[PDB]
């Protein structure tokens, strides 16, 4: 399951998060049936 | 690439051993052969084919009867009835593949022609 | 070696297409499945949904 | 069972003359269809494959047509070394089989 949400105008610094409630909606939903222990992240 | 025989002498119904042929060095277990008979009276008959898978194909009318073995490095195929009913008149001639779809491999062999009656040698 | 698909042969020897459909059921996705009895509309009366 | 039936079995008076031998099938079957040269005394031989080829070393005489479950063949050489027999076997079919038999020779 992968969960997403955007959040436009941020006008704080980008640091150590702002203040604010914002729920999440279902996005995309897979029957893949594999194993997860670890994970990185792509940066390009 | 020629055959060899082992063979020969009379034997009465009900008994049965190891019928063998050999090649001269062609490839015994990763090659297809054929056994035929020939026989005073009649033309030549069909018997059994053996194919590289290790399958074997005969008759059904001599169904149970036949246990074929393809020696590693003898090069002799042995064959093992059961069960004589003395039609065995006859002479069982080992063979290859006549033709896949163009091929001139097509050395044959000889052999002895038995018999099984209840008459023994006189 | 080639198969001979001449028109001068008849049943036997002739060309027979052939498709192999065979299924699994080792892992459990819950996916893949046909779809049937999609039925029309019914309003405003007692309704067996 | 495949049952293989031929008219021309003993051309036993046809000396030096054109000769029209053939073996036909119930079955109807493709040019899979070859046949025996059986000397007496010695293993059957192959001169012809799938009906339609010759052997590297014979006369070229020889020349044989299989088509539509019918082997027609010819020795228009009468030559007196090839007193022997002739059959005729179908392949690649379950099962193989053999002819019934058929004699040709030279007065």
């Amino acid at each position: 399951k992968i969960y997403s949400k955007h959040t436009p105008i941020i006008v704080r610094e980008p640091e150590d998060l702002p203040q604010g409630f914002s729920a999440l909606e279902p996005l995309v939903d897979l029957p893949i049936g594999i194993n997860i222990t670890r994970f990185q992240t792509l940066l390009a | 690439v020629q055959l060899v025989e082992s063979g020969g002498g009379l034997v009465q119904p009900g008994g049965s051993l190891r019928l063998s042929c050999a090649a001269s060095g062609i490839i015994v277990s990763s090659n297809y052969m054929s056994w035929v008979r020939q026989g005073p009276g009649k033309g030549l008959e069909w018997v059994s084919v053996i194919y590289s898978g290790g399958s074997t194909y005969y008759a059904d009318s001599v169904k149970a009867r036949f246990t074929i073995s393809r020696d590693n490095s003898k090069n002799t195929l042995y064959l093992q009835m059961n069960s004589l009913r003395a039609e065995d008149t006859a002479v069982y001639y080992c063979a290859r593949e006549v033709v896949g779809s163009n091929s001139n491999m097509d050395v044959w062999g000889q052999g002895t022609t038995v018999t099984v009656s209840s008459a023994s040698t006189k | 070696r080639s198969y001979s698909f001449r028109p001068t042969y008849g049943v036997g020897h002739q060309p027979y297409r052939v498709v192999v459909l065979s299924f699994e059921l080792l892992h459990a996705p819950a996916t893949v499945c046909g779809p049937k009895k999609s039925t029309n509309l019914v309003k405003n009366k007692c309704v067996n949904f | 069972d495949i049952q293989m039936t031929q008219s021309p079995s003993s051309l036993s008076a046809s000396v030096g003359d054109r000769v029209t031998i053939t073996c036909q099938a119930s079955q109807d079957i493709n040019i899979y269809l070859n046949w025996y040269q059986q000397k007496p005394g010695k293993a059957p031989k192959l001169l012809i494959y799938d009906a339609s080829n010759l052997e590297t070393g014979v006369p070229s005489r020889f020349s044989g047509s299989g088509s539509g479950t019918d082997f027609t063949f010819t020795i228009n050489s009468l030559q007196p070394e090839d007193i022997a027999t002739y059959y005729c076997q179908q392949y690649d079919n379950l099962p193989r089989t053999f002819g019934q038999g058929t004699k040709v020779e030279i007065k």
